[PDB]
């Protein structure tokens, strides 16, 4: 097997900002026939992967001229000279040399935008839930940047880590913020011990962690 | 009796038919002992019996034999020379036209060497002519006798099998070897040979030029493709790599010349055949052996084997 | 202009078997090897097979060799995979794509361009099951904030989706839907949320819509202290 | 050839000739000569 892997993860560039993506392989792509069959791909959200770049260097039909590709061996870029928001996506290379066909790990394309903190919510579980089988205590971070946080838990004062859950949206598309989730489901018996419920959150542009609460009754 | 699938091509029709895949029983090195064996084999090597049963092109008219896989085919130069007291004259005069007084004259033991090259329509690797295109015939106002033309100058030919067929051997006797295809390695691609257009055109516009001077300067004269006959002779039929083949021309021969970009080189498909005959002859075939891999062969055209209707 | 479209995907419980077809236009079928690739919201793209123009060869990835056989048909510009032996792990959308060029004299590079729509293949043996409807009612904390938030988690259905809106399908100001977390049970759940100025509580009745489409069972559940 | 069923040693290799009975294989003296002028 031929392992391929690009450096970038996530890139949160501004718009109008170059971008570049370097990615390597663990053998040379350079065919018996001459050519290296590297390419790019990109994905939109909620699209299918699209093809941008083929044979190391040259371009699909349509593709914007911004886009570029080059390298060697098993070293290769794309770089972008400005993005634009239809660049906003996943970026994979993979190779075709050599079967099978192997793709990258993926690299995020992201709007830069403001540090913000989460506007922090919390929810009292309802009259069935006080009831079934396990109680998934919520609590909610309401648009903030960048993607970076997570939710501790606390109830009268006892940590409670260890039972929660988390779900996040992708970048919103018209103040490009996020708004994430966290779900501390317990069981019922051991969310029947305690009573004031507090989610307790760390995200990356809060000066403090941030504590909001619930009392049962 | 051979039962015949075509082989699993799905192209155009008849095309789809060109190579079939043929099983049959056969004998072993015992007498008492049969076995059941299949081959590919080109659609021109059999005929149909009516149904899927087919036989052999040759068995209602001739006896076959292999030829020998060791024996090569490439034409050898060879010399011919003459016995003590007789001597070979050499015409030196480099507008020479075949027949007549050659003014200029040297004596050799021996020819330069020859290569026995065997090809119909087109000549190859033969020598140039001394200088001009020079043109040959026994009598050229005589429509029914061939004429020769003889280049100056190579105009370069590249032929190929693209197909990478596999050697099989079977035991069909005590000692006796049949060698069958086994199959092929990846794509299909038919065998075909391209010459460039540039250089080709340039040619042509020089043989016309030198026919203007047998038949004047007003004459519009044009070229088409052979009208009739056997596969032989209405096609370029030669040998490359030690396989047949049997190029149609139409793509050369077909232009209309005046009384007054271009790497795009035309490329002629040909057609390929296993159980061939000396031309001179019948009653006797051969069973030309299947070549590994892919086949090439780089050549030079150095004349034509015209002929005229009666512009 | 060139396009491939898929159809065929769908649930199945394990052992089982599918078969996926893709349909190409636009160009001469027959001149064209084909490929399946496959995404998995985890590990991503995955090569699954190949097919030369004639079909006579044919080559696999470790992870289905033997469970899979790719086919297809030149005369209906079609191509199909048929799978058998299906695990959790083929749990993915299968797209297909064009690969190398043979024409009549010459054969081209290797290529995955164009690719298909995409087909969604879903391996597990929960049953068919509408969702338990529980309000994440605003707390008492979030009453008293100047912009209060509330949501309802959507629980337990499966198969995929929840089609989920605030307020009789009216409110999407201040709305977001989480992406759907695959629960130790095999079932499906999220969590709607909606962000208000907290005079607005009570003045509009706060409600979680929602619909689950394999079953058709729809809920019409107020969130409220 | 794999019981009691066998085959010559050579219908896998060779064809095979009987050597006619009358045709003596007895060594007989040989003079070898050279020619004139040798
Ligand atoms: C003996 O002589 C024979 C010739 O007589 C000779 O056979 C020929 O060999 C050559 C190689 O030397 C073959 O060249 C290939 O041609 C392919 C297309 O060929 C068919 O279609 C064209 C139509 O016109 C286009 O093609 C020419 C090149 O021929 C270009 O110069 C034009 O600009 C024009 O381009 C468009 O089309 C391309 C797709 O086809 C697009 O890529 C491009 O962007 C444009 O949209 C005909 O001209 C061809 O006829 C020929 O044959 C006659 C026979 O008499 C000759 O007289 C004549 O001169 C012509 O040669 C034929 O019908 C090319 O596609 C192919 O290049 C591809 O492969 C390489 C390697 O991988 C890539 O680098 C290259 O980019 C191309 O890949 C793209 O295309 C494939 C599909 O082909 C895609 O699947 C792939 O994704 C990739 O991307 C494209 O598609 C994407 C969308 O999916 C898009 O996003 C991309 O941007 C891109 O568009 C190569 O040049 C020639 O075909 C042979 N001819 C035949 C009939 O076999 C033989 O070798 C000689 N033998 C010997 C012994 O000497
Ligand atoms: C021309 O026809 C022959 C006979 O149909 C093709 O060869 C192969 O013949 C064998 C028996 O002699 C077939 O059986 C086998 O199939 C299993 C499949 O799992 C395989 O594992 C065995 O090793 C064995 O090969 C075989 O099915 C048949 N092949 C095909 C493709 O039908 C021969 O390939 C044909 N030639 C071409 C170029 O199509
Ligand atoms: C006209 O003359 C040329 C040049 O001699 C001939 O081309 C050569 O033909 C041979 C066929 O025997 C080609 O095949 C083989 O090549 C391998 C090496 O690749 C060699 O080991 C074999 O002994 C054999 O030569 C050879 O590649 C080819 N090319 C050259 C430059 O020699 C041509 O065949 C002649 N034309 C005709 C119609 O005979
Ligand atoms: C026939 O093939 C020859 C080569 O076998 C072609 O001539 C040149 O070959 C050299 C050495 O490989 C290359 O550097 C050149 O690029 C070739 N020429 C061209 C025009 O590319 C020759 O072109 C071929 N001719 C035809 C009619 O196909
Ligand atoms: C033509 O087909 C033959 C089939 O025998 C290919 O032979 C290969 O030879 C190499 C020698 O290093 C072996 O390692 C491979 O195992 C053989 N088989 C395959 C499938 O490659 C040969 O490569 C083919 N050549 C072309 C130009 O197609
Ligand atoms: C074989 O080829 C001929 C000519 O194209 C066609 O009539 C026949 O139907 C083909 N049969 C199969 C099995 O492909
Ligand atoms: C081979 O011989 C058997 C009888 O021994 C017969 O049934 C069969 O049809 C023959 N097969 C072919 C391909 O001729
Ligand atoms: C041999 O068979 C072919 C079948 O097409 C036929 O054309 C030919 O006339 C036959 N020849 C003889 C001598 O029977
Ligand atoms: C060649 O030249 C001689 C000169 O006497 C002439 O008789 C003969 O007809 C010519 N033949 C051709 C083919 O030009
Ligand atoms: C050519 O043959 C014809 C008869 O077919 C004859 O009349 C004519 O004179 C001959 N021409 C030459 C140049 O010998
Ligand atoms: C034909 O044209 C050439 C000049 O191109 C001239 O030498 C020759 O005499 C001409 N012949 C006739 C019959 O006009
Ligand atoms: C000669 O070319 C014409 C082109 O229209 C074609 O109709 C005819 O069949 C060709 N003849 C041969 C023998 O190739
Ligand atoms: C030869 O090629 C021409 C087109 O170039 C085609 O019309 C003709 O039918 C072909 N001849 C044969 C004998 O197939
Ligand atoms: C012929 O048969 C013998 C049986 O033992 C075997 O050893 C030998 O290798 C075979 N030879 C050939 C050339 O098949």
């Amino acid at each position: 097997y031929v392992v391929m892997t690009q450096s970038p993860l996530s890139l949160p560039i501004t718009p109008g900002q170059p971008a570049s993506i370097s990615c390597r392989s663990s053998q040379r792509l350079l065919h018996s026939d001459g050519n290296t069959y590297l390419a790019w791909y990109q994905q939109r959200p909620g699209q299918p992967p699209r093809r941008l770049i083929y044979e190391v260097s040259k371009l699909d039909s349509g593709v914007p001229d911004r886009f570029s590709g080059s390298g060697a061996g098993t070293d290769f870029t794309l770089k972008i000279s400005r993005v634009e928001a239809e660049d906003v996506g996943v970026y994979y290379c993979g190779q075709n040399t050599y079967l099978p066909y192997s793709f990258g790990q993926g690299s995020k394309v992201e709007i830069k935008r403001a540090v913000a903190a989460p506007s922090v919510f919390i929810f009292p579980p309802s009259e069935d839930q006080v009831k079934s089988g396990t109680v998934s205590v919520v609590c909610l971070l309401n648009n903030f940047y960048p993607r970076e946080a997570s939710v501790k838990w606390k109830v009268d004062g006892v940590l409670k880590t260890g039972n929660s859950q988390e779900s996040v949206t992708e970048q919103d598309s018209k103040d490009n913020t996020y708004s994430l989730s966290s779900t501390l489901t317990l069981s019922n018996t051991d969310y029947q011990s305690h009573n004031v419920y507090a989610c307790e959150v760390t995200h990356q542009g809060l000066s403090s962690p941030v504590t909001k609460s619930f009392n049962r009754g | 009796t051979l039962q015949c699938t075509n082989v699993t091509n799905a192209i155009t029709d008849d095309m789809r038919g060109e190579l079939k895949n043929c099983s049959f029983n056969m004998t072993t090195e015992l007498r008492d002992k049969k076995q059941k064996v299949y081959s590919l084999f080109y659609r021109l090597d059999v005929v149909q019996i009516n149904n899927k049963e087919y036989r052999l092109i040759n068995c209602n008219t001739s006896a076959i034999t292999q030829a020998c896989p060791k024996v090569s085919f490439e034409p050898i130069p060879i010399h011919y020379c003459a016995p003590a007291g007789f001597a070979i004259l050499k015409c030196k005069d480099k507008k020479f036209n075949g027949t007549g007084p050659c003014p200029s004259v040297s004596t050799v033991q021996c020819t330069h060497g020859i290569k026995p090259v065997v090809s119909t329509q087109l000549l190859l690797n033969g020598s140039l002519a001394e200088e001009e295109v020079m043109i040959r015939s026994e009598n050229i106002t005589n429509n029914a006798k061939n004429i020769l033309v003889q280049f100056n100058t190579p105009v370069q030919i590249n032929c190929t099998r693209p197909n990478n067929n596999t050697r099989k051997s079977i035991r069909i006797g005590p000692g006796q070897a049949f060698y069958a295809t086994g199959d092929i390695i990846g794509d299909i691609r038919q065998a075909h040979c391209n010459v460039s257009k540039a250089t080709w055109n340039e040619t042509l516009g020089k043989v016309v030029k030198q026919l203007r001077k047998h038949f004047g300067n007003n004459t519009i004269i044009r070229f088409a493709n052979s009208s009739g006959g056997d596969l032989e002779v209405t096609t370029h039929s030669f040998n490359c790599g030690g396989e047949f083949f049997y190029c149609n021309t139409s793509g050369l021969f077909n232009s209309t010349w005046i009384s007054n970009g271009s790497n795009d080189s035309i490329t002629l498909p040909c057609r390929i055949k296993q159980i061939i005959n000396m031309w001179q002859r019948i009653g006797q075939a051969m069973y030309a052996p299947p070549i590994q891999g892919v086949i090439r062969c780089v050549s030079n055209i150095t004349g034509l084997i015209l002929t005229r209707d009666g512009t | 202009e060139v396009q491939l479209a898929e159809s065929g995907g769908g649930l199945t419980k394990p052992g089982g078997s599918l078969r996926l077809s893709c349909a190409a236009s636009g160009f001469t079928f027959s001149d064209f090897y084909m490929d399946w690739v496959r995404q998995t919201p985890g590990k991503g793209l995955e090569w699954v097979s190949r097919i030369n123009n004639d079909g006579r060869n044919k080559w696999y990835a470790d992870s289905v060799r033997g469970r899979f056989t790719v086919s297809r048909e030149n005369a209906k510009n079609t191509l199909y995979l048929q799978m058998d032996s299906l695990r959790a792990e083929d749990t993915a959308v299968y797209y297909c794509a064009r690969d190398r060029p043979v024409y009549r004299y010459w054969s081209g590079g290797y290529h995955l361009d164009p690719w298909g729509q995409g087909v969604v293949v879903t391996v597990s043996s929960a049953s068919t099951k509408g969702p338990s409807v529980f309000p994440l009612a605003p707390s008492s904390r979030s009453t008293s904030e100047s912009t209060a938030a509330l949501g309802c988690l959507v629980k337990d259905y499966f198969p995929e989706p929840v089609t989920v809106s605030w307020n009789s399908g009216s409110l999407t100001s201040g709305v977001h839907t989480f992406p759907a977390v695959l629960q130790s049970s095999g079932l499906y759940s999220l969590s709607s949320v909606v962000t208000v100025p907290s005079s607005s509580l009570g003045t509009q009745t706060y409600v979680c819509n929602v619909n689950h489409k394999p079953s058709n069972t729809k809920v019409d559940k107020r969130v409220e202290i």
